[PDB]
């Protein structure tokens, strides 16, 4: 019944969506070809057939990486009509994505996901899985919030982002499409999962003891994440937490609303062979700087307000007596105003390994989410690498040869300037 | 007598000094430690009350800890 | 179907272009008949964006080839795939030009734009989007520098917003082959700054270091020669038209690739560069193609990196590998050598992967790099041009069909704002 | 609930360790897969599935002692991530392996000791396997002590060091590696056990009917020993001993902590078919100098404590005849001040007879612990090695070139010095 | 891991080297194609200290050869094992040396130096961890020992805190095979006392004596010299690749040796060398071995330990032992001749057991020795020094070099320096 809607925009976040809809459909009995030999009612809408079609938009003003899913294994499976299609890339430019060529198809994917909203009586919120150091999930993603804010009213907004590393890039002009489009999707959304690249790397390194996996043991690790946290609309469990109450319990102010990623047991399969992962470990392991999904120091911050969603064959018992240690850890910062600061939930369905995947069936998985202020300094760090560009008129002409005024520039730099102070002030007693 | 080449060269390689015969050796504790491998207290089997007071023990510290 | 519309000009623009379509037929499995005979389906799929469709399975190239004599004509034509190119474009005249910018650029280039335009536009609007410019000639020569300018002028007045994307044959050091480019290079320079977006540049002495010293070869022809041309040729439009986990398009080189509008003179690189005397003893991976392709000497250019400074370098990979690899590699480039790259730009390299290897090699790579070492050739153009104009020394062969004396001062008063405007960033 | 962490440094600790951990798995039940087709809980530690990982740290500066067990036939049974390795050598410097690069492997080393003792429901002490001449069980055992001191603190850390033997000696560098590392052992450790090669080398010699003795015959006795005080917490008997209770029953002082530990019925399969390892015949046996595990002489020092652990079929009421007939005599010669000084444990399960040894199991196994004061006078003779070589300071450039001053082999030598008075003082009293 | 770079200066040096990676290549199992041929699995694990990986299955050596004349590779490449070898790190000179050490070291070896230092460059990054290095050379001849002595005082320079092994060829005392040899011999040695910390001696008539009234060979070629130096060479670093009870690598011979920063001039032989017919005459155990790596006729020197003091003495040890034999036996020897060795160290033989032993033989070691009875084959060469200096006799083939007649006496300076320090404790 409680349906939700995943809206998948540019490259990464279409080779995001071809991993996580794989899992999707195998933790359902749901084929690759769309049959299946009422869970599944949040995800697939059921047609009468017995073959069920995904609840997701695909779309991308590059057409080289979604023809790729047309002719591929899923080519049964989504709904033609969905997968959108452009005519010339955004490359690189938030101008290209924002008002000249990504002007022309907004309408299309607009009417789409109302069409798609009809079919959905439990709507919920929105999972968008756009980039922010690219041409077309950083621009056209903008204007998707802006009509959305507008047209469908207080609905929930989870962002589940890719952020540029510190050290790692791809791109020269990413921290330009990174800072265009925080002056508008701040107030245009209700939570923001930050996700960088380099710690995932470092994740498959050390605690994943396989060397050179590829962009997809990447994105079945999202996939992981972004299936844990949706476990409690489809699965019964002790104590479900709905989409609604996680920002209920993360976010306390209106600018503040930035959490923190982690998933705990990633163990390979000669680690499962031997050690043996109870609830007290893989907590112990979740709260591990190292462990982290985002490169980032969290004992320079503080927490604010976290929540854990375990999943598998867990009592609550050990539950209550695993966070208690974590009380009494002064090593972990936990900030001076939230005496309770923890929210639980439960599943009975253990997680699912794909075939020919990365990880070992396990019994206990633990994902986090956690508003810190390190993120600040992530932002900090990115508005540092920033300021050395605009000192001498560096890449403007792409901008403003395209329909961006130049004022726009010096407005965003002190837009963030007010975020992060305000992010500073609330960190203190 | 797969590896005959390999002997061939060898022998008339070192033929000059070093003259033997083809061996295989291990190394010691490959060969020391090896698949080789009524009991009066085969163990102190505490079972039940005596679990029921370890896990007393470990609660009561961490709750004079608190 | 993002679209790329060819031209030629020049007895260098038609043989590189052969070779280039040479090896485009050959990845693509085209026939010398225009049939396609190859194995995977992966040909197909963006089959359009180097090739037209027609009836008969057969695969008409999209390229408009013209050249004054039709001297050279008859030599691509009886070449192994000259019979797929067709008449129409086949556009010619009837008096060569001969080494004089002047002669192809106002008197006959004027009678002969006409007939490649009514062609170039005929053959640019059947197209479903179209994507920019691809063009061949030569710099130091007489209808490539002369008539192929005229082109890319009347294009950007009528087509404002397509790329321009030029492969030039730069004049050599230490070996001359005309006795007049000087003059041909300085009028060519000043006209091809404030119009084309992406300029290639590329010189016959450096391959000739290349496939000598690397390749090992014995008796090197302009065969080879324009093979290596031809094999950074394909591999700049990779992503364009094979699918990959990361891609990028001539655009996506663009606004990651130039700072400004007046610095965009590029110097291309081929890495996985091997011998048959060294093959059995390389170990075929990624750490040695990103050591090899930053080597100064497997470069496509006579100015060494040295003495320069990379403003922004791309690196655009092929075939099948992981991606931290790549990058982490990347990072130890810009780290090593922090005094090679500007300090004023965070991020200096640019990645993008594909996943279809080239036909005989498993891993491949392609350098593209925007260097401050491009402003030591065209000091030594300009050192030529003043030598040259100070007594009018060749002038009255190029003022006596129409030519102002003056402009030749215009000419160097805007190539040498080229060089002032690199050296302010170095 | 009685657990023990054993941390192998160097390569000494690593080959005694592959020995020890042998006798501990076929002790047990356990394959070395790690599956059965409460005794294991001291030295294993049950999953799920039916696995048992040892609770054990290998760590080396190299591979070739690590890697070579991880080719062995324990590969499966142990962990692969406390199989530690290094990439270059300490190279037989204290200075190196203890200060240049030991210190980027340190911290992580410590990040494992951390997670076995957060499995660990209650933990004793620590048992440290290295040894005193080499490079890397000298300068890396004492950064594990500074640690384990500052990090954990008060516990029972037992320290089963191998000693350089008196005329037999491979590295030159080694009364320089032994000297140094007596700066932590003495403070830092809470008890101590040297061995000297050349005291197992006789014993095999005269004991044992063997000649040509490899060293893995004497890594087997070193485990027998280490099983043999470890005993009581796996299986405890009539008067059972605990690693707590014995160290207040060793030491007269905090520095006087380096006893001498002997397996007393060491015998061969032809030598022992004739005669009974009994009760009465093999406590005086326990105090024959040449079946001591240290080249040292008792005769010419006085005995000032003692503790004796059976193991096996023994009854206490012959215990009393063996401990009266003991202090009966002359030549065993005693401190004034304790008359006493004895403490007896008794253990009811025999030795288990490894298939590939030599040691045919008898039934009343006794381990024998004694405080002596003759070990010091075999330390003053170190102390003349170290003086005729510090004459003219050779060997010295190596170590003050790694950040380390020259003048700290003089200010353990005013340790050395300040140390032997302690065994001078005692003994002789009103 | 722990791996060695090759290093191959001068004929001498060549040849040696192409028996001693030869030698290697057998005791690994390589063939000549450079794939695996090996009988054990114990023969890679640790291939990576001498080979680097290559794709196909197949091994290449790491070693950078280097001379003055393409005659001395050509008869590398010839033989059976030469072509496993890298052609670009063949960086040679194509003018003769004439045996002048002033000539091999300013006017070639400047030119050739860079090249070199290129290469060991990149071989040197090829590798995670480096240990040390490992040269050949010669102390008579010109090309072999000008600039292996550049080559090694542009390591220390570069690489500073590493390990250079060189093994040197010394001049003979009684017969010669060059007049010139004191002079380059004397020049080598004051620059091998500076920057390296083990270097070997190397005599030929020992080699001569040994295969004669030993081996009993009739007809001795030099290429039974280099297997016995090869012999030599292969048992030091054996416990870099075997495993075994007591393991000690380079740094552990390096720190339990020497004692002082200068003192480092070793002595070193091979035990188990017997003839055919008496093979079967004698039993195979360590009590034999220590004796015959003791005897001073399975010595590479021709100075008797007898006239001096031995100072430390090691024993690499391979095959299945017990250490009884080997620990008693360092005692035995010291307590009957305790009047050779010295006072003020306690125990002056350090033993290494390796397991797994040589092709061919169970009970192998290589003696290394450090004595005092170098400086009685040291007076031997400063004296043919002071007999051809005072006289003024050969100086302008070196003065005509840009080094003056002054440095001679900074060289002879140090040799009576040495010679000095080595009469301290005898
Ligand atoms: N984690 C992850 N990141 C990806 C993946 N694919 C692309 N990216 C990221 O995307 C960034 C640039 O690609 P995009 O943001 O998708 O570019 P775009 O938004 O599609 O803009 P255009 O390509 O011009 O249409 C790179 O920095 C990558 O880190 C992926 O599969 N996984
Ligand atoms: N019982 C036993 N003792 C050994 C063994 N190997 C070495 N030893 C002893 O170790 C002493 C010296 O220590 P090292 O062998 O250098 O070992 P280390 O202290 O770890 O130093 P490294 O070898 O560099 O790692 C010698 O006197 C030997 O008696 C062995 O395999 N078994
Ligand atoms: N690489 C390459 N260079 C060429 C080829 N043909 C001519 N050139 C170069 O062209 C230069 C001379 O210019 P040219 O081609 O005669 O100019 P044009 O007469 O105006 O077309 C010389 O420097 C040659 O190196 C070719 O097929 N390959
Ligand atoms: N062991 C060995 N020594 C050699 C060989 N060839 C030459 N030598 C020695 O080299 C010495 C002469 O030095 P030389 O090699 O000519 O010096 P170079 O010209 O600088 O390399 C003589 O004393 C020879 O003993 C060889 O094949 N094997
Ligand atoms: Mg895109
Ligand atoms: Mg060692």
């Amino acid at each position: 019944m409680r349906e939700c809607i995943s809206i998948h925009v540019g490259q990464a976040g279409v080779q995001i969506g071809n991993a996580c809809w794989e899992l999707y459909c195998l933790e359902h009995g749901i084929q690759p070809d769309g049959q299946m030999p009422d869970s599944f009612n949040t995800f697939f809408s059921e047609t009468g057939a017995g073959k069920h079609v995904p609840r997701a938009v695909f779309v991308d003003l590059e057409p080289t990486v979604v023809d790729e899913v047309r002719t591929g294994t899923y080519r049964q499976l989504f709904h033609p009509e969905q997968l959108i299609t452009g005519k010339e890339d955004a490359a690189n430019n938030y101008a290209r994505g924002h008002y000249t060529i990504g002007k022309e198809i907004v309408d299309l994917v607009l009417d789409r996901i109302r069409k798609l909203a009809d079919l959905c009586t439990g709507l919920q919120g929105f999972l968008i899985f756009h980039s922010f150091g690219g041409g077309t999930g950083s621009g056209f993603a903008s204007l998707l919030m802006e009509r959305l804010s507008v047209d469908y009213g207080k609905k929930s907004k989870l962002e589940f982002a890719i952020y540029p590393a510190p050290q790692v890039s791809t791109a020269v002009v990413e921290p330009y499409n990174s800072i265009l489009t925080t002056h508008t999707t701040l107030e245009h959304s209700d939570c923001a999962f930050m996700v960088d690249n380099e710690a995932i790397y470092d994740i498959c390194r050390r605690n994943l003891d396989i060397e050179r996996p590829t962009y997809t043991n990447l994105n079945r690790l999202i996939g992981q994440i972004v299936s844990s946290i949706t476990a409690s609309l489809r699965f019964d469990g002790a104590l479900n937490v709905d989409l609604t109450e996680f920002q209920t319990n993360l976010v306390p102010y209106p600018r503040i609303h930035f959490p923190l990623a982690t998933y705990a047991p990633v163990i390979s399969a000669e680690k499962a062979y031997h050690e043996q992962l109870s609830v007290a470990e893989i907590t112990n392991a979740c709260f591990e700087p190292a462990n982290q999904m985002v490169k980032c120091d969290p004992r320079h911050g503080k927490y604010m307000a976290c929540c854990m969603l375990y999943r598998g064959d867990v009592v609550p018992k050990d539950v209550n007596a695993a966070i208690a240690t974590i009380k009494t850890k002064r090593t972990i910062q936990f900030v001076d105003w939230c005496p309770t600061g923890f929210k639980v939930g439960i599943n009975y369905q253990p997680p699912t390994v794909v075939p020919g995947g990365d990880l070992a069936k396990v019994q206990r998985a633990v994902c986090m989410l956690s508003n810190t202020t390190a993120i600040a300094e992530a932002w900090a760090r990115l508005d540092h690498k920033l300021d050395l560009m605009y000192a001498k008129r560096a890449f403007v002409h792409w901008y403003v040869g395209e329909g961006m005024e130049e004022g726009e520039f010096s407005e965003a730099r002190e837009d963030l300037a007010a975020l992060e102070k305000d992010y500073e002030e609330v960190g203190v007693d | 007598s797969i590896f005959s080449d390999y002997y061939d060269l060898g022998y008339n390689m070192r033929s000059n000094l070093f003259q033997g015969a083809p061996q295989e050796t291990k190394s010691l504790m490959k060969a020391s430690y090896t698949p080789e491998v009524l009991e009066h207290w085969h163990g102190r089997k505490t079972d039940d009350l005596g679990r029921w007071h370890q896990k007393n023990a470990m609660n009561m510290n961490l709750q004079k800890a608190l | 179907m993002r679209e790329i519309v060819h031209l030629q000009a020049g007895q260098c623009g038609n043989q590189i272009g052969a070779k280039f379509w040479e090896v485009i037929s050959d990845e693509h499995g085209i026939d010398p008949t225009g049939t396609y005979h190859g194995d995977s389906d992966l040909q197909l799929e963006r089959i359009n964006v180097y090739y037209n469709e027609a009836t008969g399975g057969k695969y008409v190239p999209r390229a408009v080839l013209v050249d004054l004599e039709p001297g050279t004509m008859d030599s691509v034509r009886s070449g192994p795939f000259g019979q797929i190119f067709r008449p129409d474009n086949f556009v010619f005249g009837q008096s060569g030009a001969g080494n004089n910018w002047a002669k192809g650029h106002y008197t006959e280039g004027a009678e002969l734009v006409d007939s490649v335009l009514d062609v170039v536009r005929k053959e640019a609007e059947s197209c479903d989007c179209l994507q920019g410019f691809q063009l061949t000639h030569s710099l130091g020569g007489g209808t490539g520098s002369g008539m192929g300018t005229l082109l890319i002028s009347k294009i950007r007045e009528e087509y404002p917003d397509r790329i321009m994307n030029t492969f030039s044959v730069v004049p050599s050091p230490k070996v001359s082959d005309t006795v007049v480019e000087p003059y041909n290079a300085t009028l060519s320079v000043h006209q091809l700054v404030e119009n084309t977006d992406e300029t290639y540049c590329i010189d016959n002495e450096a391959l000739y270091d290349i496939c000598f010293r690397t390749l090992k070869l014995t008796t090197p022809t302009y065969g080879d020669l324009n093979h290596l041309v031809s094999a950074t040729m394909s591999g700049v439009t990779t992503c364009l038209r094979f699918p990959g986990q990361l891609n990028a398009d001539l655009r996506k080189l663009a606004v990651n690739m130039v700072p400004f509008p007046r610095l965009h003179f590029f110097m291309p690189g081929f890495a996985p560069l091997t011998s048959r005397g060294s093959q059995q003893y390389r170990a075929l991976t990624v750490p040695e193609l990103t050591q090899q392709m930053f080597d100064a000497k497997n470069m496509m250019a006579a100015c060494d990196p040295r003495h320069g400074r990379y403003l922004t370098v791309a690196a655009v990979f092929r075939g099948r590998m992981s991606m931290k690899e790549v990058d982490e590699q990347m990072l130890n480039v810009q780290n090593k050598n922090s005094s090679y790259f500007v300090e004023w730009i965070p991020n200096n390299v640019k990645t993008a992967v594909c996943d279809i290897p080239p036909r005989g090699l498993k891993m491949s790579a392609t350098f593209i790099g925007n260097s401050t070492a491009i402003q030591e050739l065209f000091k030594r153009i300009s050192e030529q041009f003043t030598a040259m104009f100070r007594r009018k020394a060749f002038l009255h062969w190029y003022t006596g069909e129409g030519m102002d004396e003056m402009e030749f001062t215009e000419a160097e008063s805007n190539m040498n704002d080229l060089v002032s405007e690199y050296q302010q960033y170095q």
